[PDB]
Order: C-alpha cells, then structure tokens, then sequence
C-alpha cells in the first residue's frame, strides 16, 4: 500500500530554509499531522463560506477570506501575500 | 465613545451577575475587556461583509462571526 | 517575507554571538575574581 | 441592602442594562478603523449588544467566583485578569 | 533557558563554599541543558 | 406523504432535500432522513415541555424566550447540550452566592 | 415573493401535541428555529465525518445514530435512538 | 514546467490538493487558483515553522530537530 | 479476568511530579485522591467516544485514529499520532 | 518523558474500557496517545490551580482550587 504524506515536501522545504538540519521521523508525524489539520480547517471554512454566500465553487476568493479569518494580523497579511504572488504567477506562467 | 459605557451600567452588569461590592478599577478593566472582544467580533464580521462583496453589515453576519468564535447565537435568523 | 525572515534571524545569529560573547566573558571575569589563593583560605563558618 | 436588592431585582428582568445610542456609536467607531462608510442593520447592533451583555455577565460571575475563593466581596482588576486566564483569553 | 525549576537554594550553596572551582569546571555552562554537542539522528 | 407514513409531523422530503444539497454526502440513504426527523421532533418534544411547564409555572399561557432558559438551564441534560448558546432575552437564573448573604 | 422556509408550523404542531393550551412568542419561535437548524447542522457534519472516516458515500441511518450517541447525553440520547429506531420500523413495516 | 508546482514554483503538490479538494466533497466545484494559493499558503506556514524550530535546534546545539524544538 | 480498583496505580509519588512539572511547591494531600477523580471522569469521557467510534467501525480493536477523533471532537487535537 | 507508570496506566484503561465493550483490544498507540492526552491535561490542570492558589496567597494547592479551576473551565 503506497501511503500519502507530505514529508518529501517538508524535506525540501527544510533544506531550503535549513540545509544544515535534519527532522526526526516522529517530527515528521507532527508536521504531517498539523498539514493535515490545517487543510481540513481552511477546507471547511471555504465549504461553510460557499454555502453561505449559496455557491457551488471554491474560488481563490473563498480560500483568501478564509486565510484572513483564520490567522492573525501579521501572519495572515504575509501569507495572503504570498498566496496572490504565487497565483498571479501560476496564471501569467 | 467608550466613555458612553458609563459606571452605573457596569454596576448593573455586576449586579445581574451577582456582584455585591466593586472596586474603581474595576469600570476600566471592563472597558478594555469589551473593547477586546468587539473588536474581534466586528472585525470577522466585516470579513464577511466584505466577502459577501456588501457595504452594509447585516445581522448574518453578526451570527455566523459569533458561530465562528464558539459563541452561538439563537433569535436572529441563525 | 523571507528576506525580512532571513533579516530577523541574522539579526538573531547577531543575538546568540552576543549572548555567547556575554556567557565568555562572565567564565573570566570569574577566573579573575577568584584566585586559588583565596580557595586555600577557606574561612569555614565553624558554627560560632 | 440596596446591593442585593439590585441584585434581585437584575437577575428577574431580561432588559438591555446599556443605552442603545452609547453602544451604536461605540459600534460605529470601532468599525470605522477597518472600513470607511460601513452600515450596519439595527438587528446587528441589536445582537452584538445582546453578546457583549451575555460574555459580560458570565465574566462578571466569574470574577464573583474568584472574588469569593480570596475569600472577598469586593472584585479587583487581578480577579478579572486571573479569571480571563483561566478561562485561556489572555 | 532550562525545561526544569532548578534548586538554586542547594546551587547558590555549593557554589559559596568554592567559587573558584566552580569557574574552574566552567562555571554557568551547566545551565545550558545538556551540552551533548552531537548530532541527535533520531530519525531511522 | 412521507410524514405519514412514519407517524411523523416533520417533513422527510424537505429534510432530504437539505441533506441532499447541504455537500454532506455523495448519495443519502432513505433511512437517515427519518431518524433525523424523529430524533428532531423529539428534542424539541421535550423542549417545549418543559418551556410550557415553565411559562404554566409563571402564570403565563405563551411562551417567551426567558421560559425557552429557564428551561434550558434548569436541565441538566439539555444544559450540558446547550452549553454555549446565549438566548436572546433569556436573563439569567437567579443566583445569589452563600458568603454574600445578609447577616 | 421571498418564499423562505421555516419550522414554525411544525414546532406549534408539536407544541399543540404537548401542551394544549399554550401558546408561543414569535421571538421564541424564531428561537427554536434556530434551535432546530443548529442541532441539525452538528448532526449532519457528525455524520458527514463519520461516512468519511468510515470510508462510505452514504449517510445512512446508522450514520445518524451513531452520531446521536456521539452528541447528546445518556439517557438523553437513550430515549431519542429509542424514538428513531420506532420510527424507522413503523415506517418500514409499511410502504 | 509540467508540474504544476512548477508553473507556480511551489514545492507542494498541486495534483494531490486538487484532487483532495475534488475527491473531499466540500463544493460541487473547484477553481483553477483555488488550489494554488492553498498550496503557497501551506508552503509558506511550514518554512515559517521550520525557521523557528531550527532556531530551537540551533539553540540546543542539536542537528535534529525533534518534537521539543517544535 | 476482570480488573478490579486499579486507579491506585497513580501512584502518589506520579500525582508529585506531574504536580512539579505543573510548577507546584507544595500540595496538599487530599489532592492525590482529588486528581484520580478528575482523571477518571476524563478518561471515561474520552474512551466512551473512542469505543463509540470502535463499534461503528464494526471493528473490535481500538485503533489510534479513533482516540485522535475522540480527542478531535474535544477540541483535544493531538499532533504525533497521526491527523 | 511520560510520567505516569506505563502498565498500571494500561491497567487502568482496560479496567475502563471494560465498562463499554467487553473484551476490547487496544493498540499500542492508542494507549500511548491516552498518556499523552491525560499528561497534558493534567498539567494544565495543576498549572490552573497552582494560579489559583497563589491568588489567594498560598503556595500550597487544595481541593477547592482544582474545583475553582474545573468550574470555571466549565467542567462538569
């Protein structure tokens, strides 16, 4: 059985942050575990926005608010920066 | 406009809480308190004004921003 | 934010070699405060 | 004795114990510092005032309670702010 | 920065019946948990 | 209807419709919706019970939203399931502290 | 116009079950309407959360009872499965 | 750039998140950037993290990061 | 076989030091009892979920995920175990 | 490291899950996590009534503290 998780990604993401530093494997449980706590948060927000707002799509809209209602001031400011950076540059790419 | 919040409606507050001797403090320690606590509110309701693209904030979203702190709301359309 | 990220924490390193400056410096001004001199004079509260 | 008497008296009627024109303008200016020319229907004004009232009351039985441990009748700023981190606020 | 309440009561007693070989040992570098300076590895 | 067919007085079509456009599942069993309105139509039984033994207990013959909490904070039950809700004009329980009382 | 639907006709059926001879505020019937939405709402996300983990594309009505169990109190939850087990046989047993 | 990460220069998977978003019933639809911005959102929480624990680690004069330094 | 009483395998001397990691000086000792108490109605809240969760499973052996839902459903998220 | 004895707190947790189901079987995990979870509580817990206790200038925790602390986290 091939079994999901997202800790290649937080290698990579280690390495570019931290080249010279390694994860323990019980770390990588939590990290995996906070990924996954944290998509299904946003993911049902955007569910509970879009029915709200009597809607059938999650639009990047859906998932920005929900960033903003989420996290706090200066966390949320530098990841909706970040997030529109990357959209704008996956749509012009 | 905070001052509007005056001593005697925080007596009564504490009196309807049961409170039966209250100190001076106590009046601004409350005003800090309240202030806190609407911020937050109208801040999230105003995320969700502004979500739903509207320049008025309605009583939904005064209801779904209280269901989101965990403070939910019966009598408003909830 | 990663350049303010990569900022704050060179400005961190920044922190922890002055902390470690601070952590060298009190180990000799200890050395020098206290000689084996004053060691071997150990005056020994016998109870009075 | 009059304490108790409000006391009694408070804890029977259900009637906004804050005027509606202080808490609106209260509303008003603590939204005006997130968006210019907001509106607000008299309904959520209504409802925030019924919230605010419920959370301080509660708070408020909760500092009685504090209060009541020390073994004092007279509630201080350091029961609130030992009950609000109790509670996991501050 | 330690993650235990130390007792400073027995410390500051040992450390005035001979401060000298308290710096002698190096002093408040045992205050820095465990100075293991290796590589923990943990991960299989 | 299928109200009747159950005995019941709530809707099953409107609550299968809810169920079936509320993004809860990708098919609903005909089972679930009955249940649910059963169980439904017996906590707000029980409710408005008690808010009518209240509102009789007053001397009253509607009920109020203070006789819907005084109900509901008089159970136990109910106010351990109603834990965090506050009633709109709901007040609250008279209260008064043992050491607080005259002497 | 704005056809927007409600428990109120239902709740007073129920009321009039109960108590005869007693009426309700339209203030707390709008309460128990909310009431009655916000319960619904924790069963269906419960149940949704179980089918989920349970790996199913169905809400069933041992979904909704299992659910039942999770939220209310013993004896509380006790008399509501008792009431919706008999109402899921009465329905059944005819057609 | 055949991945999409890479059209977007993410280091998570945009694949998987859209499907998780699809096969997760949360909404009949699923946008095109929807997946996307999650995706930078989460990327960039996790170094933000990752920075702190190292941090911790480097602190501790540890090369591993374990749960404490989390 | 059944067990019988063995919530005095909280031993007092566990009570002390999860009451020093909690940073308490001194205690009192009607507390140790007190504790075992708390303890018990915790766990007996918890594990009623986790059973629930078991049998809905049609399962017979408790698996990890149904204590994380159980603590999940408490707002008692767990990072370490699985989520 | 956990603090609270590893097979009496197994022990315990058949002895109460004994109640609900009879002859459960558990994973390791599961009892591992149970630790975890009941450790940490519990230390929340002392370090609510330790806060209490100082505030009525003691150093010294007592029931009463732990029920303060429980009634005002709206325990039951």
């Amino acid at each position: 059985s091939r079994k999901e998780s997202y800790s290649i990604y937080v290698y990579k993401v280690l390495k570019q942050v931290h080249p010279d530093t390694g994860i323990s494997s019980k770390a990588m449980g939590i990290m995996n575990s906070f990924v996954n706590d944290i998509f299904e948060r946003i993911a049902g927000e955007a569910s509970r926005l879009a029915h709200y707002n009597k809607r059938s799509t999650i639009t990047s809209r859906e998932i920005q608010t929900a960033v903003r209602l989420l996290l706090p001031g200066e966390l949320a400011k530098h990841a909706v920066s970040e997030g529109t950076k990357a959209v704008t540059k996956y749509t012009s790419a | 406009n905070i001052q509007g919040i005056t001593k005697p409606a925080i007596r009564r507050l504490a009196r309807r809480g049961g409170v039966k001797r209250i100190s001076g403090l106590i009046y601004e320690e409350t005003r800090g308190v309240l202030k806190v606590f609407l911020e937050n509110v109208i801040r999230d309701a105003v995320t969700y004004t502004e979500h739903a693209k509207r320049k008025t904030v309605t009583a939904m979203d005064v209801v779904y921003a209280l269901k989101r702190q965990g403070r939910t709301l019966y009598g408003f359309g909830g | 934010r990663n350049e303010t990220t990569n900022t704050e924490e060179e400005k961190e390193r920044l922190r922890k070699e002055i902390q470690k400056q601070l952590h060298e410096k009190i180990q000799k001004e200890g050395l020098a405060r206290f000689n084996k001199s004053d060691a071997q004079d150990g005056n020994e509260n016998h109870a009075v | 004795t009059v304490a108790l008497r409000e006391i009694r008296r408070y804890q029977k009627s259900t009637e906004l114990l804050i005027r509606k024109l202080p808490f609106q303008r209260l509303v008003r200016e603590i939204a005006q510092d997130f968006k210019t020319d907001l509106r607000f229907q008299s309904a959520a004004i209504g409802a925030l005032q019924e919230a605010s009232e419920a959370y301080l009351v509660g708070l408020f039985e909760d500092t009685n309670l504090c209060a009541i441990h020390a073994k004092r009748v007279t509630i201080m700023p350091k029961d609130i702010q030992l009950a609000r981190r109790i509670r996991g606020e501050r | 920065e330690g993650a235990v309440n130390l007792n400073w009561g027995t410390i500051m007693k040992t450390i005035q019946a001979d401060p000298y070989e308290f710096f002698e040992n190096g002093g408040w570098s045992f205050l820095g948990g465990g100075e293991s300076d290796d590589e923990e590895s943990e991960e299989e | 209807t299928r109200s009747s067919r159950a005995g019941l007085q709530f809707p099953v079509g409107r609550v299968h419709r809810l169920l079936r456009k509320g993004n809860y599942s990708e098919r609903v069993g005909a089972g679930a919706p009955v249940y649910l309105a059963a169980v439904l139509e017996y906590l707000t039984a029980e409710i408005l019970e008690l808010a009518g033994n209240a509102a009789r207990d007053n001397k009253k013959t509607r009920i109020i939203p203070r006789h819907l909490q005084l109900a509901i904070r008089n159970d136990e039950e109910l106010n351990k399931l109603l834990g965090r809700v506050t009633i709109a004009q709901g007040g609250v329980l008279p209260n008064i502290q043992a050491v607080l009382l005259p002497k």
